[PDB]
């Protein structure tokens, strides 16, 4: 991509971002090793929201409310908001974090969510 | 690893930039806006978001009421300041704030409670081990690479000048004109009413700002450009609104930044930026004016209008005695100069002593910054 | 990256399309 | 026209439909070649002006 | 208690559609018509019964006068609504309403007493433990599956347009226009008079409505279609009356829906549906319009005429700027979309918090609907 | 003596006209142009194409009614020419070729509008002289004090200007587009809540009459809502032109409350009291004390009963305690914009202000920016 | 399993392929216009 190397700012940021995404993928795969799940791509797999709920169930140690059954966008927003509400109830300070940000698939927001859940559940 | 890289955060009225010490460029650059929804949600189960910080607010402009936490270089609202600082540390950077030192920048003349509040917030809330606060126009000299010159830094908040001769800064020659880019945005909004285009809401001020950034320039000779604009229609441009409407900017392109040089358009009786620079020169001593004429440095995003360097050179050449030569040094990366020199400040080996330690804050309160910084 | 570059004055982040007027 | 056949009109419409699909295919290949050429020219100009 | 499944009931002006939550299609669809004895003589077929409700009334048209309980989305006769609801609960779904929650629909701009009387009637005469009142055009967007767009609904009683951006509805841009299928039916009677045929009574109204539902289409170009129809008899089609004679409508099959695009045929000075949608888009902010142009959603049984989508797209493309991209989303199942999204809305896990309890009604009276619902 | 000039006030809702030096306008009529809707089957009737002024208001049923001025901007110019022709030849029976003409304009608007008026009045009407003045300056003239802040509100535009000792501050001029027509549309939208339906342009006049007769500004809003919800003593009855009887009730004070809370209309702008306080605060420090005690109301929209007490209370809440607030609301304020104009054309030095015919012929229609403020 | 159902399926598949083709074509056209719009100014700046 020529536009990627067009500016010296975002090329450097994504140079860091790719390595951070690899590291976060290894970290989540270890905790998802016990459950029959795997994170092939961090952006595409978390769009559904069920898999992040399974991560929360492994990490916290207590059960979560079960996801609603559906195929449309509203159901995915519901599943993401369930996990975000559980994280909010655990007194984990999340700001500028919305369900539609995860569903649309913003890179920085997904990485920030993974970094926050790494730091606050350690 | 031993020494760890200290992150620098440049906060201004317009944009917030952040990045590590050794990097040539900031990690992340984003506007300093906090948004909140005005309407009421109607569908059950999208998800809750009380506030929008940064570029998410800029994406959803037409549904929020945008708010700026910094007014004229002073932090008016602090809860918003923890919002931007948390979004900087935990989202744009993905670093733990408690394992790094932090460098921050501020205006020269400002209330002391501002400095005390930033120190208290950086120590009590984010648990930063050390911090430092620096003047922006001092860091512009580090970015420039010379130890002798006068800096005029014009941001979105303020326009301040400072002379430094061989590493010694003269505090009585520092001037802080309150003219900036947001006033020019308001003036552009006022003069677009003449052609019939109305821009009122806070979400539409961003559109006006983009029009200002794209189709504005500083005329070399104002009255001759007035005559040319009244003669023909060669210097007319067309802008494309987000909804598909087309506007014709015409004459106003060189009437917005001309308010920098003649503040009587905005009702202020203060002198222009060129006369402010000249007065800051003449407030210094006799023997150092010759060196200061040859090292005038521009900084800040507001000085990115095309042709501003030539206009400043012509005006100062008119004011100064004719026997000396005047060169305006305007680097093509002045917008990040305040950042860039700051990065150089975090790489020096002698700077490790100047950090405000956590123990010093614990034993002396937040007023330690008035002794340690500047 | 600063420690490699001699002059940050002569530095480019983007073409910037300078000097378009006239 | 008083004398007409439904089969014939349907058949003409099928003709026009395949012509539309083919036209859109040359349109797509047309524009892909155009955008690649313009991108390469812009990149070369940017390098030499830098 | 997952066995307790709520009931989704849409009370349209022409037809009522009821079903269970979590299903793809409504179980019962029947017109809301109350038939009462004529005054010419005693009836042949009924004894102690006072009136006929539903398809039983529709079959016995020759001895009954037919009344619509909904007039322009307003419940004129509340006892008729009790009869309709009783027939729906006891004769079509065959379930006791005491054990199930009820979800209902409503037009946007209504008298405020409509919701209050609906809630009071439901709670007192059916003893439902929980209920909720929703707005139809939000349910249409739920059925379509997106959270951003403009909904232009046209039922049998009213037409209304509402924009939604990311689930926030804009109440100041909601437009309501009184143009639906009943006025089209009356105009069809008026334009079927000059061919020779005459229709007066309510049974004639049902016959004309049946003709309209099967014979009318929207012309792409009105003058070109008029010239084509005057040129030859290609467009003519035949219909069989229940008496036995065959009629031939000919020209006026595309003249009936043209009142939706030119209301001056009906004598009213309002605008068409395309102008209404464009005005509703212009009432929103500048930024979000680009989304609202791309996600125009059609709904309602009145928009079932073929050729409506291309005509509406052509008209809006004429009105809108050339740069902008316009597409019209017309689902093939749109006639029941107002029901379908309701079946979605009762299935969501958050919506269980949004029900109106029997206890809350007991303390707060019928005014709880304004605070609990939108 | 010299010929008395004609003072013509072009408002968004009504047009007023009269002779300079009089204490009252001589012709007042709505600025509405109507056109026929249905078809005429009677042969031998009138064949007039456009109804204008009070004649259009006389027959509303068979006409579509339009306003040539909306939001202080002229949108249709043929209708404006018809309005001015009916004002000159019919309402006053004067010859425009021998009378100077004074015109009235909102502070901030499109520039070209001014040129068009000049280009019309020198060309079609052949006046020897003309002038254009801002509304609020004339209102301050009719107030009788040199120093004060003027807040004006009509059917198209609300604007506040400060003037200290005859010197105006151009950077402190504030304009807001919330006006009487917005209140009429909001009253229509809120009268939909009770089941009453009004849709056509003829019914907007009915709603405007209802608003003028039965609306007042409540001193306290939440207390008034509680009072209106608790009892039915606040209801009033109105009679429709076809004999129907309607009951307004709670909608009497909710419509004017939209002037102070623009979030009712979806606008994010501030209220009129906040606009006045912000226009005061933009001025210099010294001249604020005189501006706090000399607030002047003007325009028809400020004729709601109880507007002065609410404005004084809100401004006193915003202002510091040691300053005192005086709201000046003359009882004839609806015509103040006219009356000061009738003063201004009678002055001795204003004979040196006129844009002559020769000056326009020499320097084209762009002369109006050099002479008029 | 006969020829007429195959005819209906074939023409329906062809129609939706054609519609997707104009959608992709018009989006690509607008992108092309933008790219040329950007490049021409760069050439003028070189001069
Ligand atoms: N390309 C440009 N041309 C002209 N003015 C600009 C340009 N980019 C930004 N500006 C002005 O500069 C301001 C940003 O300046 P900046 O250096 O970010 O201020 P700070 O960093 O102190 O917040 C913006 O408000 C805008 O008005
Ligand atoms: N197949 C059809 N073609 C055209 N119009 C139809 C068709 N079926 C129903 N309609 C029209 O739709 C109306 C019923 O609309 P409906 O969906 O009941 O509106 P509501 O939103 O009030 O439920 C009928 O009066 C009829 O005029
Ligand atoms: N007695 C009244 N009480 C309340 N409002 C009034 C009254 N008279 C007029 N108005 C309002 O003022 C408007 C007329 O203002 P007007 O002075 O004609 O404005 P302008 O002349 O500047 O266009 C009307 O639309 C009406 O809403």
């Amino acid at each position: 991509a020529r536009l990627f190397e067009r500016s010296r700012i975002k090329a450097l940021a994504d140079e860091r971002e790719v390595v951070q995404k690899k590291t976060f993928t290894k970290w989540v795969n270890s905790h998802l090793a016990r459950v029959s799940c795997r994170i092939t791509d961090l952006y595409k797999d978390l769009r559904d929201g069920r898999m992040l709920i399974k991560l929360l169930e492994v990490l916290s140690g207590e059960m979560l409310p079960k996801p609603t059954k559906g195929k449309m966008r509203i159901h995915c927003l519901e599943n993401v908001d369930k996990a975000l509400q559980f994280l909010k109830e655990q007194r984990v300070h999340l700001e500028n974090m919305g369900s539609h940000d995860i569903v649309d698939g913003n890179h920085r927001l997904v990485l920030g969510l993974i970094w926050t859940i790494i730091l606050r559940f350690q | 690893d031993d020494d760890i890289a200290a992150l620098v955060v440049d906060n201004g009225s317009g944009m917030c930039k952040a990045g590590f010490a050794g990097d040539d460029a900031p990690r992340a650059v984003f506007p300093s806006i906090v948004g909140r929804p005005r309407h009421q949600g109607v569908m059950v189960g999208m998800g809750q978001k009380d506030s929008y910080v940064g570029d998410e607010a800029q994406s959803k402009r037409g549904i929020l009421t945008l708010k700026y936490p910094i007014e004229h270089g002073i932090v008016t609202n602090w809860d918003d300041m923890e919002k931007i600082w948390h979004h900087t540390f935990y989202n744009e950077l993905r670093v733990a704030p408690e394992e790094h030192p932090v460098l921050l920048t501020e205006a020269p003349l400002n209330p002391k409670a501002n400095r005390e509040k930033m120190t208290q917030i950086m120590f009590e809330t984010f648990n930063t081990p050390a911090m430092y606060v620096a003047i922006q126009a001092v860091l512009s000299l580090y970015a420039s690479g010379r130890t002798t010159g006068i800096v005029m830094d014009s941001g979105d908040g303020v326009t301040h000048t400072v002379p430094i001769y061989e590493g010694y800064a003269l505090p009585h020659a520092i001037l802080r004109l309150d003219l900036a880019g947001r006033d020019l945005t308001d003036y552009l909004m006022k003069i677009l009413t003449e052609r019939g285009y109305s821009f009122t809401t806070t979400a539409e001020r961003e559109i006006v700002r983009d029009i200002k950034e794209k189709l504005c320039y500083v005329a070399l000779d104002f009255e001759q450009e007035m005559a040319t604009a009244a003669s023909s229609s060669s210097l007319e441009k067309s802008y494309e609104l987000p909804d598909g409407q087309v506007i014709t900017i015409g004459n106003e392109r060189f009437r917005c930044p001309e308010a920098l040089f003649q503040p009587s358009f905005l009702g202020m009786e203060s002198c222009g930026i060129h006369e402010t620079t000249f007065n800051s020169i003449m407030k210094c001593d006799v023997d150092i004016r010759k060196d200061l004429y040859a090292n005038t440095v521009l900084s800040g995003g507001t000085t990115m209008y095309p042709g501003i360097a030539d206009r400043m050179q012509k005006e100062i050449t008119a004011l100064a005695p004719s026997t000396m030569k005047i060169k305006i040094i305007a680097p093509p990366e002045r917008k990040y100069s305040v950042w860039i020199g700051g990065s150089i400040l975090a790489s020096l080996s002698t700077f490790q002593q100047m950090w405000i330690s956590k123990q010093e804050y614990d034993e002396s309160g937040p007023s330690i910054v008035h002794r340690k910084c500047f | 990256a600063i420690l490699d570059i001699e002059r940050p004055d002569l530095m480019i982040y983007e073409p910037h399309f300078t000097y378009s007027l006239l | 026209m008083a004398g007409i056949t439904t089969i014939e009109a349907v058949k003409r419409k099928i003709q026009v439909l395949q012509q539309q699909a083919d036209d859109a295919e040359e349109r797509a290949e047309r524009l892909q070649r155009e955008v690649e050429g313009e991108r390469r020219a812009r990149e070369q100009a940017e390098a030499e002006v830098a």
